[PDB]
């Protein structure tokens, strides 16, 4: 039981939200979605929502591969952080826009002792209002393995291309 | 419990297995942490910055590695077969951490053996998620692959950048990156962030795509054999002559056309493959460089030498030394946050001291021997 | 008319001042042109591209320069005191155009009066519009801006760009630039690039736009005493001891922090002001780097030595000289355009000579020397 859902539908979330963390992962790299996620960014911070970026030491296929992408988009160096400073402020926000990441977020790493990343520190974003998830289909990623985080109800999956989905969420946005 | 990091004695090498927040971190673990005079200097470390964070400070490398329950390093220990004798410095049923390069050094194996030092290589820490904490691997290749293209770019006569001036337009430097692992990639990052045009060319199947998440292109060459490239660790597989003939054919190319070639590639216990031929050097056009990051390994490019720049056909190759080290000042407490890692959770809290969990993939991987006897079973 | 380039023989000097682009349009305006060999191998521009364009090589430079009616060279020739007697190897009653140094360098001003060579000082070509195009020392300063940064990353032992890693988050290096010109432009252009936190400081109130249009942070001192510092020329002028007072501290509170700092401040026949003291330097981090671009000129440091790398204080003070020619390969094409561009409205469609004209002041503030006699403003 998956709830699945559209561009209209991440829309709404987060216009009407104060906080968002976004949280980009390997995905948002395949695609090449930088522009249109930093982009989302002006306009919610247009309209007062209070934005920042959360990248885990392994997010993507190398060192730093989020930080040069995001880089290249021009976002503030100042909305960027690891994974130590900005953990505590997902209980304080409304949604964690999860673009393209996976293991990253896994809580296989803390709950589940058979898994095989336990023991690796996450971002929590189980603990934001609502997590969306944009990826093209229910794969998992890198580490071969599955998410809980996919099966309740405080998640939403937008299923589609990275940077035609955070797009379609931009023209959903005015 | 006594820990001990010493000053890096080979030539070339300026990086220190420790830094000031580690050795806090080690004392709040309950070390007695101890380092030799000078350790830090080209890794822009001080002594001062040591023994304010909590560390002693001994005159020689035999006092600081006396005494000496743990010892952590970057290098491995200089045997007596190479004249100086580190492993000699050591205490009996000592703890080693550090690169030991086990696969193709095995007499240092056996010289730590005779002395029943327990030691780790870290070099053969299984490349999974869980163990980024502590991969000494992943985090000094990427400073590594980062310093390719500033050496491409110091060694290479035009700027990396399109630039469109009044005087005219001078067109991008071409980079072809061979090899596309964590040095790889970070090589693609930094040549694609200076303006760069940058090819790619790897055996593994899973690169094509994250080449082009960094909006590089990969050079295929035969997909259909990609699929069986890629170990069940990761790394790259011996591909046969078949192949090989086939690879030099494809980049052909490219690489007449390429100013910067940045080669990486390497075989876990094996020499690194010929990726870039002698023809190959003949028919790439002057005033191009080519970087050989594998060339500690007898290089992809093989008429590569270690610690020198050779100027060959018109192509001036390239090959440093100890790369992460010309990084020394990032590298090493990027290095000591590792070896911290992979310590840190052997630590007992309570008593204050080491028992490892022998179990652990991490620790049984690693391992090469420990009391006296050579347990990992590629060395067997 | 025959126009003849010959080979730089002064020591470092790898540029040469013409390539295959600027043969054609030259053979297409009715010159002859000739090389001489091996001219542009420091440049990578062969002798085959040369002659594909439509040149003749020469394969000694006497020969090359025995018939040239024009000859087109970068640095100044050199005299018989100078241990070369390249101003004999020029035809009598010839045009030279190059980069004379002819405020600095009469020796050879009046060495080529007696040849009776017309020669013209392309380093003061005025600062107009129009004159953009012909400009040497835009053209290769611009070059040097993008070089001062990759100098500046080869000796910097940290990376430059901000990476998140599981070894600890490596920061970005905080650059700062101080003198915003055409080279600092692309010094702040090129540090931004590689993913530094770029800081920038200048006299000329329009900068402050520009260094922010890049992704900079502009450094504000004084903006009254900002809004007067442009000449009609457009360049600076000098501020006094006041200003430098109220500079240097506003300018500390971050020089403290920085890890780069590339000096490119210039006043035009004035010596560079000092911008760096050897009492800020000690203030700064040990491990920074300081790139002085100024140095040939005095330097912005003082600490700073002309072909040498001067370690004091922790601090490396780089300070090579001739940095254009570091990226000879690039600054070649452009500075043979730049004498293609100066010399293009001069040349007669249907006479097949070269008509310099005293009323274009692109010809009258760069003539040195007429026929025997010094005729500049500035000199006499
Ligand atoms: N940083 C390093 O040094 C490095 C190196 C190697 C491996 N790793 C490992 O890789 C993982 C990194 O975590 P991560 O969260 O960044 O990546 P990840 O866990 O592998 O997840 C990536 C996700 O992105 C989605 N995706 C791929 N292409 C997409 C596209 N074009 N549009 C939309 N979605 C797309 C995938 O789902 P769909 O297929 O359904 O779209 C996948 O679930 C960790 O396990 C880490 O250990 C890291
Ligand atoms: N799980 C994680 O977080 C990981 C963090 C870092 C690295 N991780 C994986 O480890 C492995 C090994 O990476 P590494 O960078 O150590 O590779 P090597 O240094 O052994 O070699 C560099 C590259 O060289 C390639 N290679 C090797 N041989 C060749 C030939 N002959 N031609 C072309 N390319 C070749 C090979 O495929 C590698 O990609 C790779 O699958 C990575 O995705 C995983
Ligand atoms: N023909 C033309 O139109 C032009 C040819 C060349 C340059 N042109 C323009 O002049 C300015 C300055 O260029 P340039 O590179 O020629 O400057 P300099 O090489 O003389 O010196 C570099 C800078 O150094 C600055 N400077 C000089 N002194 C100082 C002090 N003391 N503090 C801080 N900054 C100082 C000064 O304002 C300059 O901008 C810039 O707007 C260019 O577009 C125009």
């Amino acid at each position: 039981s998956v709830k699945a859902g559209s561009a209209e539908d991440a829309a709404f979330i987060m216009k009407n939200a104060s906080k968002v963390i976004i949280v980009p992962g390997y995905g948002m790299a395949v695609a090449q979605a930088q522009h249109a996620l930093r982009e989302m960014a002006d306009v919610l911070k247009k309209e007062g929502v209070e934005v920042s970026y959360a990248i885990h030491p392994v997010a993507g296929r190398m060192p730093g591969h989020m930080n040069v992408l995001l880089a290249e988009a021009n976002v503030p160096y100042d909305e960027v952080f690891e994974l130590e400073e900005i953990n505590s402020s997902f209980q304080t926000a409304d949604v964690a826009f999860v673009i393209g990441a996976n293991d990253v977020t896994n809580p296989a790493a803390k709950t589940d002792p058979s898994s095989p990343i336990y023991g690796m520190p996450i971002l929590d974003v189980e603990k934001a209002g609502t997590v969306l998830f944009i990826k093209r289909s229910m794969a998992s990623g890198y580490a071969g393995v599955e998410n809980e985080l996919f099966f309740r109800n405080n998640t939403m999956m937008l299923f589609g291309d990275a940077k035609k989905m955070t797009e379609q969420i931009v023209q959903a946005m005015n | 419990m006594k820990i001990a990091i010493p000053k890096e004695r080979r030539p070339g090498e300026d990086r220190v297995a420790i830094s000031p927040e580690v050795v806090k971190k080690l004392v709040g673990l309950g070390f007695e942490v101890i380092v030799e005079q000078g350790a830090g200097v080209g890794a822009s470390i001080t002594d001062d910055a040591l023994t304010a964070a909590g560390a002693t400070i001994a005159s020689t490398a035999a006092q600081a590695l006396s005494q000496a329950d743990v010892v952590w390093k970057v290098q491995r220990p200089m045997t007596a077969e190479e004249g100086t004798d580190e492993v000699a410095l050591i205490k009996e049923g000592a703890v080693l951490m550090c690169h030991l390069g086990a696969l193709t050094n095995r007499p240092v194996v056996e010289a730590l053996t005779k002395r029943k030092i327990t030691a780790y290589a870290m070099e053969l820490m299984p490349r999974i998620s869980r163990a980024q904490s502590m991969d000494i691997l992943s985090s000094q290749s990427n400073l590594a692959g980062y310093r390719a293209v500033i050496d491409g770019a110091y060694e290479f006569a035009r700027a990396f950048p399109m630039m469109m001036t009044a005087a005219g337009t001078v067109p991008p430097a071409r980079v072809l990156v061979f090899g596309v692992g964590v040095a790889g990639l970070q090589a693609i990052a930094t040549a694609k962030r200076l303006g760069a045009v940058v090819m790619a060319t790897d055996v593994r199947a899973a690169t094509k795509e994250q080449v082009e998440s960094l909006g590089g292109k990969f050079i295929t060459v035969d997909d259909e054999a990609m699929k069986t490239a890629e170990t069940a660790g990761g790394y790259a597989k011996e591909m046969g002559e078949e192949f090989r003939k086939k690879q030099a054919e494809a980049v052909l190319k490219e690489l007449v056309k390429t100013d910067i070639a940045i080669t990486t590639a390497l075989i876990p216990g094996k020499p690194a493959p010929v990726l870039i031929t002698e023809e190959m050097v003949t028919k790439m056009k002057p005033g191009s460089v080519i970087i050989d990051l594998a060339v500690e390994a007898g290089g992809n490019c093989p008429l590569s030498e270690p610690g020198k720049i050779v100027v060959k056909h018109g192509v001036k190759i390239v090959g440093h030394t100890n790369v992460p080290s010309r990084v020394a000042a990032d590298a090493s407490p990027l290095f000591a946050k590792n070896l911290l890692n992979f310590l840190t959770p052997h630590v007992d809290k309570d008593t204050k001291t080491l028992v490892m969990k022998l179990e652990d993939e991490t620790v049984s991987g690693t391992c090469v021997t420990r009391d006296g006897a050579i347990v990992h079973p590629a060395l067997t």
